[PDB]
């Protein structure tokens, strides 16, 4: 079976100059001012939203349709719950001191 | 910089014979820093074109502008052995 | 005879490690290729013989069309042997192999060596017949391993295909025991049969 | 020639085995050794009490062994020399068989021009290693097995048969040593590499099922009790007296349940002396698993010691000791506070699969799915200088 390798894409400095100037847009590989960085926060959150939905759905279709179990998916997603922050802890109180400072 | 030597005129000449209109694109990639500078196209000028003034018929029915990347280097071969005309870039939206 | 492309389906199986032809069948099927390949050239030197395998987990291309006998054997040396025939599947890849050619004037024929009985079905083979005669591909079955201890229903498909074609379809029986596999296919019609309009 | 070989073994044999012999004459004569390879393989199922089979195999070892797959020479021989309980005899015959395969292979790789014959040498080393384990020369096998391991990792085109013999042999090594944890995982690797092809018997399924269950109970880090339950192997045999309790012990641990678990443990002290000196271990083990289940199943991750105390039927002093043992073992990471009386856990090792655990994960994502969706509208709308 096939093991996902993540990707980020790269080019030598030979190729790259021709990429940067041929492009005639804003670019998701570069950025300008504050205004573009407000855009980025909306786009980044939208990706989470869509991706969460796929996880729930996958959990549904396992107990409905009854596709075979994967402890690779279920096991990784077990970790997510212990990593999860919660509220009312001394840690969140330390965030608020930093928010006043900044 | 983009210019042509004698040896490259001999190479140029036979592509001209094979395909009536043909171009030579010359890339100097170590005076290139915007991926676009010091890249020009060139094309043979005939010996008939100089003496009977049929050289600048390529300044007409086009934009009629030539944008230099090397002022010194282009101008030398612009009368001697080539005429340079400016280069453009393109893509479809799938590509972009 | 003249201008003919022929996709050899050569099976490599668990019935071919038997030694009814010297020193097993793998060794006798190597010798079949040489005679076939030369003979074609003798009629017309612009003949090409291709090769695919009905063997293993997935039938695959072992070699493409070529004017060299050397390249075709070069590809055959590394074949599977664990598999069995898949007859329906063999025909659909061979049809694809005969599409890609230098010229298209060449005749379309498939000759398939049977060493092992079908792992597919009768339901599939009925369909294959209607498919083939639209494109004038002949089915020509050299059987020698589905008559050793078996029976074949492939007689039906030969006749269903045969019409005026580029190459006619006929059934070529070769004893399963010793009779020297290589000379029997060479002696029997494989270019002595030709088409008509 | 072969006529004497087959005729003698008939008298020694049971009458119901008489046709088989005659079928070995028949497929010799046809010169079709495809059906012969199947007939020999079949022979040892019907005649595993009598080593008529071993004497039969001798003739066919020296004849077809390149005119039949070598994979099949290793399958019928293995049943014969495993169940041989004279193991000097086993070693001697196997070593002579290896010398014939080493000569053969050099000409025959180019001669057939379709076949391989280097595959066979690896498997003989595995059989040689098994004979040493039974004989109780566990060290001799393990260092043979390590050199064999090296060769296998550098190949990627090797059959599914090769891996099956190697793991089986490695499991028997940990069972002699009684490493419970090590046995569990390497027997799981045998199960995966199982072939529809005859290289198993009906006996072997029931006996792996017994040995797995026993190892599991007594592991120091296992929690693959639910993984076993769901597995075919242990599913089919629960209706026999030996495997009845054995199922119910495995089941009571999965589910954390004490009322069924402790009731079973009384019986097994008397019954089985293996489990009459692990009595202390097994009671700590059920409590240990339950501890991880109660905090985790909740969406609050931090939990008072009191709730644990009625649950694991232990006072507070042992609660802290249970928790400490887990951290050591690398099953949890976290803290103990006897000031605030809290256990605050923060890393968990994978839970058992069960439909209802799935349900609790799926419901848990719901809670925070709402927040992403509602916030995604607020931020979009807001900002009038998003690109102005």
């Amino acid at each position: 079976t096939f093991l996902h390798l993540p990707c980020t894409i790269e080019a030598e400095e030979a190729e790259e100059i021709g990429v940067e100037h041929l492009l005639r847009d804003v670019r998701d590989q570069a950025a300008g001012g504050l205004s573009i960085r407000l855009t980025n926060q909306l786009k980044s959150l939208k990706g989470l939203q869509s991706k969460l939905k796929d996880v729930v759905e996958y959990l549904d279709k396992v107990i409905n349709k009854e596709l075979p179990i994967n402890h690779t998916i279920l096991g990784k997603l077990q970790d997510v719950f212990n990593l999860l922050p919660n509220l009312g802890t001394p840690d969140d109180d330390e965030i608020d001191v930093e928010n006043h400072d900044r | 910089g983009c210019w042509l030597s004698s040896v490259d005129v001999n190479t140029q000449k036979s592509f001209e014979q094979l395909n009536s209109r043909a171009v030579a694109v010359v890339v100097d990639p170590i005076q290139s820093v915007k991926g676009k500078v010091v890249i020009d196209a060139f094309r043979l000028i005939d010996t008939g074109a100089l003496i009977n003034n049929l050289e600048p018929r390529q300044t007409t029915s086009n934009t009629g502008l030539l944008n230099k990347a090397n002022i010194q280097a282009l101008i030398h071969g612009l009368n001697r052995h080539y005429y340079s005309l400016n280069i453009d870039y393109h893509k479809t939206a799938k590509e972009t | 005879m003249v201008l003919e492309a022929t996709v050899l389906v050569i099976d490599n199986s668990e019935y071919s490690r038997n030694g009814d032809f010297p020193r097993t069948r793998f060794e006798a099927q190597i010798d079949s290729v040489e005679f076939i390949f030369q003979a074609k050239r003798n009629s017309n030197p612009e003949n090409t013989v291709g090769l695919i395998s009905g063997a293993g987990a997935n039938p695959r291309v072992l070699s493409t069309f070529t004017a060299e006998f050397g390249k075709i054997l070069a590809g055959l040396h590394d074949t599977q042997i664990e598999g069995k025939l898949h007859m329906a599947t063999a025909l659909q890849i061979a049809q694809l192999t005969l599409k890609h050619r230098q010229n298209k004037v060449q005749h379309q024929r498939i000759v398939a060596f049977v060493c092992s009985p079908i792992s597919d079905s009768r339901d599939e083979l009925i369909r294959l017949a209607k498919t083939l005669k639209k494109n004038n591909v002949a089915v020509d079955i050299i059987n020698f391993g589905e008559i050793e201890q078996n029976t074949e229903l492939l007689d039906e498909f030969i006749a269903a295909v045969n019409n005026p074609q580029e190459e006619t379809s006929h059934l070529l029986t070769v004893t399963p025991g010793p009779r020297l596999l290589y000379e029997n296919i060479a002696s029997s019609p494989i270019i002595l049969e030709e088409g008509s309009s | 020639e072969i006529d004497t070989i087959l005729s003698t073994l008939r008298m020694e044999a049971d009458p119901s085995l008489h046709p088989l012999f005659e079928q070995f004459e028949k497929f010799y004569e046809e010169k079709l050794w495809f059906q012969l390879s199947e007939s020999l393989t079949k022979f040892f199922d019907d005649a595993k009490s009598t080593p008529l089979r071993l004497r039969l195999y001798d003739n066919f070892v020296s004849k077809f062994y390149d005119k039949i797959n070598q994979l099949s020479v290793v399958k019928y021989l293995l049943a014969s020399l495993k169940d041989s309980k004279d193991f000097d005899e086993s070693l001697k015959y196997l070593d002579d068989l290896k010398a014939q395969f080493q000569e053969l292979d050099s000409k025959k790789q180019r001669n057939n021009g379709s076949k391989d014959h280097g595959d066979g040498i690896l498997l003989i080393d595995s059989e040689i290693a098994r004979t040493y384990l039974l004989k109780n020369d566990l060290v001799k096998a393990r260092d043979l097995l390590d050199d064999l391991e090296k060769t296998l990792d550098k190949k990627d085109s090797i059959p599914l048969r090769i891996t099956n013999s190697f793991y089986s042999t490695n499991s028997q090594y940990f069972k002699f040593k009684n490493d419970f944890n090590s046995f569990y995982y390497t027997s799981l690797l045998y199960l995966s590499t199982l072939e529809p092809s005859t290289s198993i018997t009906l006996a072997e399924r029931q006996q792996l099922a017994y040995d797995l269950s026993i190892s599991a109970l007594l592991g120091d880090k296992i929690y693959n009790f639910g993984e076993l339950l769901h597995h075919p192997i242990m599913e089919t045999i629960v209706n026999d007296s030996n495997y009845d309790w054995l199922f119910q012990l495995l089941n009571a641990l999965t589910v954390g349940d004490f009322d069924k678990f402790d009731s079973l443990i009384k019986v097994q002290i008397s019954k089985i002396p293996i489990l009459a000196q692990h009595e202390s271990f097994l009671r700590q083990k059920i409590c240990l698993m339950t501890l991880i289940e109660t905090v985790f199943v909740k969406n609050i991750r931090m939990l008072s010691f009191e709730d644990i105390s009625k649950a694991t039927h232990l006072p507070k002093d042992n609660v802290e000791h249970l928790v400490m043992r887990a951290i050591s073992l690398g099953l949890l990471k976290g803290s103990i506070d006897q000031v605030n009386e809290l256990v605050t856990i923060s890393w968990v090792q994978p839970r058992i699969i069960s439909g209802d655990q799935i349900t609790k994960m799926k419901d848990r994502l719901v809670e925070w799915n709402d927040q992403v969706e509602k916030l995604g509208k607020k931020m979009e709308a807001r900002g009038q200088s998003i690109w102005v």
